[PDB]
């Protein structure tokens, strides 16, 4: 099939993101993937990941929760955390995807990521509202979250508007409230109240090569930066 | 900004050599090592410990770390350039957070700069897109083959015709 990578990462303040112990950090991903479930059947089960396949089937993290503690690492001395898991399916068509969640000191390391996002749009039948689905869920459990985007791979590594610093993407989160004039024409604002708003581009999923979708998330980053919201690549 | 009386040019200099003992794969033969001893020049099982982190190699007069990866497409899916989604714990300890730590040690910048050459393109364009994301700016990656290998059949011949392509045009 003729499918394109999508970036699916969440960063969060990796001040605060520390503090929380190897318990409560169990917790919020336990209620993540509790919220993934009635999306997709593929989102149902979730194992450990492995140096072989069948080393990764080998723990059933949802049928067998106990072992959820098994997946997350940490540092004593720093008090990092990181923790991944996957889908279970071994194949990137038909919805196989991973998941990389770390909370170290860093904000470039205090991520969630669903590895690879291009996965989730050969099976989600409408992918806009699965996809902000699983963006207000993130943003319930965790309040840290301090920025979010969704956005192809080609576009952000090769296409960006600012190449300093991060981008909007297809459907992004920023921590503030915004005005709906200072955007274009069909991009949606959804505002939650308490830590900012998100912003879908077009409730179609992004295509690189249409020049429409291109100016969107362009005159959009353009904005999202003259208001001081765009955050730096490097933290 | 300043800069001035420089007193020690590239601080990994103040390394040393030393056996990896990081619980890998032995053996003088694999692809591995001998992929890692064609980039580095550093002979088998010997590496450069600097700043507490461990590098396949150091070439001094460019002052620029070096560290080699050979066997890694078996967890990419080949056609589509994504890893096969039950080797991401691997592909990020070996691959990704790895050159994070490379990029946060390898400092100041300039001198110290740092590579990461790849026996298979397939694997770096990956990874080399990956640290384009992460904003590694003092890490540069390469499709670096070694003379003998397969992936090297593949190289030169598109850096043979892309002389035909790049002439014509
Ligand atoms: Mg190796």
């Amino acid at each position: 099939k003729a499918f394109r990578r999508y970036i699916f990462e969440l960063y969060f303040d990796p001040a605060r993101l520390l503090e929380l112990d190897d318990d409560q950090h169990l917790q919020r991903i336990e209620r993540f993937l509790d919220a993934l479930a009635p999306l997709h059947p593929v989102l149902e089960n979730w194992y450990l990941c492995g140096d072989s396949l069948r080393d990764a089937l080998s723990h059933n993290v949802t049928e067998h929760r106990q072992d959820l503690a098994k997946a997350l690492s940490r540092d004593r001395r720093t008090r990092a955390v990181e923790l991944v898991l996957w889908n279970g399916e071994e194949d990137p068509l038909k919805g196989g995807l991973s998941l990389d969640y770390e909370a170290s000191g860093r904000a470039v390391s205090s991520r969630l990521q669903l590895e690879d996002a291009g996965s989730l749009l050969q099976v989600f039948d409408a992918p806009a509202s699965s996809f902000v689905a699983i963006f207000l869920a993130v943003l319930e459990i965790w309040p840290e979250t301090t920025w979010g985007m969704l956005a192809p791979h080609a576009y952000f590594v090769h296409q960006r508007t600012f190449p300093d610093r991060r981008s909007i993407g297809w459907i992004g989160f920023c921590p503030h409230p915004l005005r709906a004039t200072d955007f274009p024409a069909a991009t949606e604002l959804v505002d939650i109240p308490g830590r900012g708003t998100l912003l879908l581009n077009g409730r179609e999923p992004m295509d690189e090569t249409r020049r429409e979708h291109f100016e969107r998330v362009g005159e959009a980053d353009i904005k999202l930066m003259e208001l001081g919201y765009l955050p730096p690549l490097r933290g | 900004q300043g800069r001035d009386k420089d007193c020690v040019e590239c601080p990994p200099s103040r390394g040393e050599m030393a056996i990896a003992n990081n619980g890998k794969g032995h053996s003088m033969s694999d692809l591995s090592a001998r992929y890692q001893q064609w980039v580095t020049n550093f002979p088998f099982p010997h590496e450069w410990f600097w700043s507490g982190t461990w590098w396949d190699g150091f070439d001094e007069p460019r002052c620029t770390l070096l560290e080699a990866k050979a066997n890694y497409a078996f967890l990419f899916v080949p056609l589509l350039g994504v890893p096969r989604p039950w080797a991401r714990a691997k592909v990020k300890s070996d691959l990704l957070q790895k050159a994070e730590v490379h990029s946060d040690k390898a400092r100041p910048t300039p001198p110290v700069f740092v590579e990461w050459h790849f026996l298979q393109r397939i694997v770096y364009e990956y990874c080399a897109a990956e640290y384009l994301r992460m904003g590694l700016a003092n890490l540069k990656a390469f499709w670096n083959p070694m003379p003998g290998t397969d992936e090297h059949d593949d190289y030169q011949e598109t850096r043979a015709k892309e002389q035909e392509e790049m002439k014509r045009f």
